[PDB]
Protein backbone atom coordinates (compact mmCIF):
# COMPACT_ATOMS: atom_id res chain seq x y z
CA UNK A 1 0.00 0.00 0.00
CA UNK A 2 1.22 3.45 -0.55
CA UNK A 3 0.26 5.27 2.69
CA UNK A 4 2.50 2.85 4.63
CA UNK A 5 5.48 3.32 1.97
CA UNK A 6 5.09 7.56 1.95
CA UNK A 7 5.26 7.72 6.13
CA UNK A 8 9.26 6.63 5.84
CA UNK A 9 9.74 8.52 2.59
CA UNK A 10 8.47 11.88 3.61
CA UNK A 11 10.76 11.72 6.55
CA UNK A 12 13.67 10.89 4.53
CA UNK A 13 12.56 14.09 2.70
CA UNK A 14 12.51 16.23 5.80
CA UNK A 15 15.85 15.32 7.18
CA UNK A 16 17.34 15.65 3.42
CA UNK A 17 16.37 18.59 2.89
CA UNK A 18 17.01 19.98 6.37
CA UNK A 19 20.62 18.55 6.56
CA UNK A 20 20.94 19.96 2.95
CA UNK A 21 22.76 17.28 1.32
CA UNK A 22 22.77 18.97 -1.90
CA UNK A 23 24.63 22.22 -0.90
CA UNK A 24 28.51 22.44 -0.42
CA UNK A 25 28.82 25.61 0.59
CA UNK B 1 -0.04 -3.69 25.70
CA UNK B 2 3.18 -2.38 22.97
CA UNK B 3 2.08 -1.08 19.78
CA UNK B 4 4.52 -0.07 17.23
CA UNK B 5 5.98 3.66 16.40
CA UNK B 6 8.14 3.10 13.49
CA UNK B 7 6.76 6.18 11.33
CA UNK B 8 9.79 8.44 12.50
CA UNK B 9 13.08 8.24 10.85
CA UNK B 10 15.59 6.40 13.04
CA UNK B 11 19.57 7.35 13.48
CA UNK B 12 20.52 4.23 11.63
CA UNK B 13 18.59 5.20 8.84
CA UNK B 14 19.69 8.92 9.32
CA UNK B 15 23.52 7.74 9.01
CA UNK B 16 22.69 5.48 6.03
CA UNK B 17 21.44 8.29 3.91
CA UNK B 18 24.38 11.23 5.03
CA UNK B 19 27.34 8.26 4.15
CA UNK B 20 26.01 6.87 1.19
CA UNK B 21 27.40 8.82 -1.72
CA UNK B 22 25.30 7.31 -4.82
CA UNK B 23 22.24 9.07 -3.20
CA UNK B 24 23.92 12.85 -3.11
CA UNK B 25 24.78 12.04 -7.66
CA UNK B 26 20.60 12.02 -7.68
CA UNK B 27 20.16 14.57 -5.23
CA UNK B 28 22.77 17.13 -6.99
CA UNK B 29 20.60 17.12 -9.75
CA UNK B 30 18.72 20.87 -9.90
CA UNK B 31 15.64 19.06 -10.85
CA UNK B 32 15.40 16.89 -7.18
CA UNK B 33 16.56 19.58 -4.89
CA UNK B 34 14.09 21.98 -6.41
CA UNK B 35 11.56 19.52 -5.83
CA UNK B 36 13.08 18.50 -2.84
CA UNK B 37 13.05 22.03 -1.34
CA UNK B 38 9.08 22.99 -2.22
CA UNK B 39 7.77 19.55 -0.44
CA UNK B 40 8.85 20.65 2.91
CA UNK B 41 6.76 23.85 2.59
CA UNK B 42 3.72 22.38 1.25
CA UNK B 43 0.90 22.07 3.76
CA UNK B 44 -0.08 18.85 2.25
CA UNK B 45 3.01 16.38 1.88
CA UNK B 46 0.41 13.16 0.30
CA UNK B 47 -0.83 15.59 -1.98
CA UNK B 48 2.52 16.78 -3.19
CA UNK B 49 4.14 13.21 -3.27
CA UNK B 50 0.86 12.20 -5.83
CA UNK B 51 2.20 14.50 -8.51
CA UNK B 52 5.84 13.30 -7.75
CA UNK B 53 5.01 8.97 -8.41
CA UNK B 54 4.20 9.84 -12.21
CA UNK B 55 7.62 11.79 -12.56
CA UNK B 56 10.39 9.59 -13.63
CA UNK B 57 13.61 11.34 -12.44
CA UNK B 58 11.81 12.01 -8.88
CA UNK B 59 10.79 7.99 -9.39
CA UNK B 60 14.23 7.29 -9.60
CA UNK B 61 16.28 9.26 -6.78
CA UNK B 62 12.81 8.38 -4.30
CA UNK B 63 12.90 4.59 -5.32
CA UNK B 64 17.50 4.95 -3.90
CA UNK B 65 16.46 6.81 -0.98
CA UNK B 66 13.34 3.79 -0.07
CA UNK B 67 16.02 1.28 -0.83
CA UNK B 68 18.65 2.78 1.55
CA UNK B 69 15.99 2.60 4.60
CA UNK B 70 14.93 -0.43 3.95
CA UNK B 71 18.73 -1.60 4.23
CA UNK B 72 19.11 -1.35 7.66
Amino acid sequence: DIYTYEKKLIKSIEYITKNKFFDDS
Amino acid sequence: GPHMDYDMLTEEQKKKLKEDHTLKILLKNNYVREVFKQFTLSNDKIGYLSHYINDPTIVQVIDHIMKTIDDT
